[PDB]
DNA sequence: ATCAATATCCACCTGCAGATTCTACCAAAAGTGTATTTGGAAACTGCTCCATCAAAAGGCATGTTCAGCTGAATTCAGCTGAACATGCCTTTTGATGGAGCAGTTTCCAAATACACTTTTGGTAGAATCTGCAGGTGGATATTGAT
DNA sequence: ATCAATATCCACCTGCAGATTCTACCAAAAGTGTATTTGGAAACTGCTCCATCAAAAGGCATGTTCAGCTGAATTCAGCTGAACATGCCTTTTGATGGAGCAGTTTCCAAATACACTTTTGGTAGAATCTGCAGGTGGATATTGAT
């Protein structure tokens, strides 16, 4: 009869775990109900956006395995991905390809 | 008869081929050398676990590289194709680090 | 002679999981699955934190799915936060639909 | 009771190519000839900053390893976060 | 007719407003435009006056230094007159763009 | 247009603290929409903190808080 | 709707440095603000530390680390000199 | 019964070593707060407010004031290197700047 | 560099309004005193994970030569931006009136916290699966010189 | 516009390292039930904050002049990039010794939990004082001319 919240959200992130992290960690004396169903959403959603483009990177370079260059493509190209991690290294992500135009011969 | 690329030609192919890639480009034994120098500095007899050199590494390079991406803006405001100390010391500056 | 044991906690089953929703065909390497894990440890902080913060200004005991939506609204960049507020606020009412 | 090699100098091990690798991704073309000291310079500071951190969190630990975490935490406090160590 | 060199007034005036600390754009344009802005994102909102003035200190703060980093970009390509290029140089090393 | 109401003066004052001695032409409108730029990011902020408290009124301590988000903390309003 | 500062304690240690000096309104928020802002900066990364080595409790010895990774090298040497005192001539009252 | 004295009072303090222990409970940071944290973390307070206050009193005198504004905070935190680092990325209100000409924008006579 | 001639700043004084400092109270924090849980320092202790050492290969750092091309310097014109006086107009500032609120207080339904007792999802090794790192060779582009 | 010399692409193969799938204990959700908070829903203020109105004031928009700055064009010395031999030292990999994580147990020094009892920080008129708006009157800087 048992029935974890993640399922009863529809959700595949443990609801129950992120419930824990939020108790142990101090942000406040009392936790609500609906705080870590929303929260293992918002997680679910960010990770979900962001292994959708590196899934699409990893195909473009003909590899079935994510690394993490597939990461940082997607993340440096998508803008608000961008903006999200702009003071965060990824490591073994490498940079963009991109060389001044000032520099190139013609 | 023989063969030679004009200054500046193998400079963008390597531009392009460092830029494909991800490996360290830090050799790695005189990094974890140097980083056990340092940490000696602060307290004595350390010990490192091999992840945490490598995270050192890792942040190092991305650091570098990023800061050369703006020292190269720099020069070219400029109107310069070649990078020197100012061109870093004006992007430290701006970034707000210092000496 | 007796023995000794650990356990750590990662979300790697979810990150898998939700790999698999998306792209079925498609794995992920150890370093690539590690970034993931660091990444959402990083936005449950950054979320966690701008909650409690919300939920202290307005001297309040409590963090509810309120304080949490705000948050993501003031970190996520529009678009984001837009499709971020909106699979949250699906997953509350149909948590409380079935009790 | 024994000893290793005293360590010194090994800034110096930075060489002037690994130097001039990282530009390159970095996007430069060309390098003056200085720049090769300035960049030992500006990342001796660097690590110090960082490892001083990373030392500053064993100590409180009561460790005498320094961790991968230890190096993590130090990096998000200097705001440069990184991924992929338990970032 | 009197004439000051050009540059003469400006380095005087350079140094009347670095010695001074009062706001430097005018209140009520910007209170205005402070109060447009807000309805881009609500109406009927209403602002103490400390926060316009809050908002104000924020906003001349942020330019000035920006100016202070706009003038190093436009010296560093031997100039001494900024332009748009400089405080777009200026604004991409600190983080704010591209 | 309100932007239009920080005039060529105003702006020419905040370069001469911040120490500019000449000043192009264009400056004027690049200025302005940075300007512009800083006060949305700061407002959108400060009006979420707003609207989370149930308030109309934007209080200092909200603009406080937006400040502080972006970095950017300011003193002597509150923190 | 009571408020609170720390005006009454930092005009006590204005005058201890300079007796005969005062402080304007608007410079004493100020300082308010400086006091607030530090506070939060060492109570925050303390409250990593612990959190860090799963810890439930906040000592002194976590606001002297912290105090050392916030501040400048010889502001936290005199910072964590002055904590130790303040620590010391508490524990000397029994 | 006995005879009240306040921890401030008892660690030789200016700075409310109470209402720092109650704000450290009040603020979430741990379940437990021990007691040496506030008194502690109030000197460290007390320390950074006598610093920056001397410094900054020191530029009233020389600006023939009685009282402390916010320009002479402003000229004693931008000039002092640590308390600059510190405060590095701090707005003060009616501050202003440090006077500063770039040297290239002087005439050459 | 001196000389003279506007033009602008900037110290020596000085009464007065707007603030700061001073008086006189009180609820609300802070302190005491007593009684108890309890987090975490200590004392081991199993056992990963680190520190050396080393051999052997062959990858790259080095040092050198040399010329292409970059950076620095000069000169110069045209065109932009400073300075200035004039004149119109937006902004300050100074009360006033009244509504739309944030801020309180107090009451209970509803929500969250705990403690046990199941019950299941998650993790650690173990046992399978399998991309793809690494090593190639032929094509296809690119560069630089006749 | 061709050619020789290079380098880069890009697909083919295949055991093996590294990723997936699988097993079985067990830590931690979940379900229950009792015990506590708590964040409202209505009812009330005082108080900020808008909404106007209208003087007077600097401050701003204008238009003209011209200084001098930015950018263009040229010149040249010397520095930095390309290329190659040489050999040092990093990289791999592997075995071994041993420190010191990290796992556990047991127990006080130290924190939490009420209950009361002072004592202080905050608050609001009244009672002094410091900048401040202004006024010089004088120096200090600056410009155009010898
Ligand atoms: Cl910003
Ligand atoms: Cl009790
Ligand atoms: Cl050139
Ligand atoms: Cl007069
Ligand atoms: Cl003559
Ligand atoms: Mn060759
Ligand atoms: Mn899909
Ligand atoms: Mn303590
Ligand atoms: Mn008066
Ligand atoms: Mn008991
Ligand atoms: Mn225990
Ligand atoms: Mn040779
Ligand atoms: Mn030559
Ligand atoms: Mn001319
Ligand atoms: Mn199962
Ligand atoms: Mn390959
Ligand atoms: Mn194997
Ligand atoms: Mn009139
Ligand atoms: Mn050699
Ligand atoms: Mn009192
Ligand atoms: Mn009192
Ligand atoms: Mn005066
Ligand atoms: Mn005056
Ligand atoms: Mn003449």
């Amino acid at each position: 009869k048992a029935k974890t919240r993640s399922s009863r959200a529809g959700l595949q992130f443990p609801v129950g775990r992120v419930h824990r992290l939020l108790r142990k960690g101090n942000y406040s004396e009392r936790v609500g109900a609906g705080a870590p169903v929303y929260l293992a959403a918002v997680l679910e959603y960010l990770t979900a956006e962001i292994l959708e483009l590196a899934g699409n990177a990893a195909r473009d370079n003909k590899k079935t395995r994510i690394i993490p260059r597939h990461l940082q493509l997607a993340i440096r190209n998508d803008e608000e991905l961008n903006k999200l991690l702009g003071r965060v290294t990824i490591a073994q992500g490498g940079v963009l390809p991109n060389i001044q135009a000032v520099l190139l011969p013609k | 008869k023989p063969h030679r690329y004009r200054p500046g030609t193998v400079a963008l192919r390597e531009i392009r081929r460092y830029q494909k890639s991800t490996e360290l480009l830090i050799r790695k034994l005189p990094f974890q050398r140097l980083v056990r120098e340092i940490a000696q500095d602060f307290k004595t007899d350390l010990r490192f676990q091999s992840s945490a050199v490598m995270a050192l590494q890792e942040a190092c390079e991305a650091y570098l590289v990023g800061l050369f991406e703006d020292t190269n803006l720099c020069a070219i405001h400029a109107k310069r194709v070649t990078i020197m100390p100012k061109d870093i010391q004006l992007a430290r500056r701006i970034r707000g680090e210092r000496a | 002679r007796k023995r000794k044991r650990c356990r750590k906690e990662s979300y790697s089953i979810y990150i898998y999981k939700v790999l698999k929703q998306v792209h079925p065909d498609t794995g992920i390497s150890s370093k690539a699955m590690s970034i993931m894990n660091s990444f959402v440890t990083d936005i449950f902080e950054r979320i966690a934190s701008e909650a409690s913060r919300l939920a202290h200004y307005n001297k309040r005991s409590t963090i509810t799915s309120r304080e949490i939506q705000t948050a993501v609204r003031l970190l996520l960049p529009g678009e984001l936060a837009k499709h971020a507020v909106s699979e949250g606020t699906k997953a509350v009412t149909k948590y409380t639909s079935s009790k | 009771k024994r000893h290793r090699k005293v360590l010194r100098d090994n800034i110096q091990g930075i060489t002037k190519p690994a130097i001039r690798r990282l530009a390159r991704r970095g996007g430069v073309k060309r390098i003056s000839g200085l720049i090769y000291e300035e960049t030992r310079g500006v990342l001796k500071v660097f690590l110090e900053n960082v490892i001083r951190d990373a030392v500053t969190y064993t100590e409180h630990a009561k460790r005498k390893t320094v961790t991968a975490m230890d190096v993590v935490y130090a990096l998000k406090r200097q705001g440069r976060t990184l991924y992929g160590f338990g970032g």
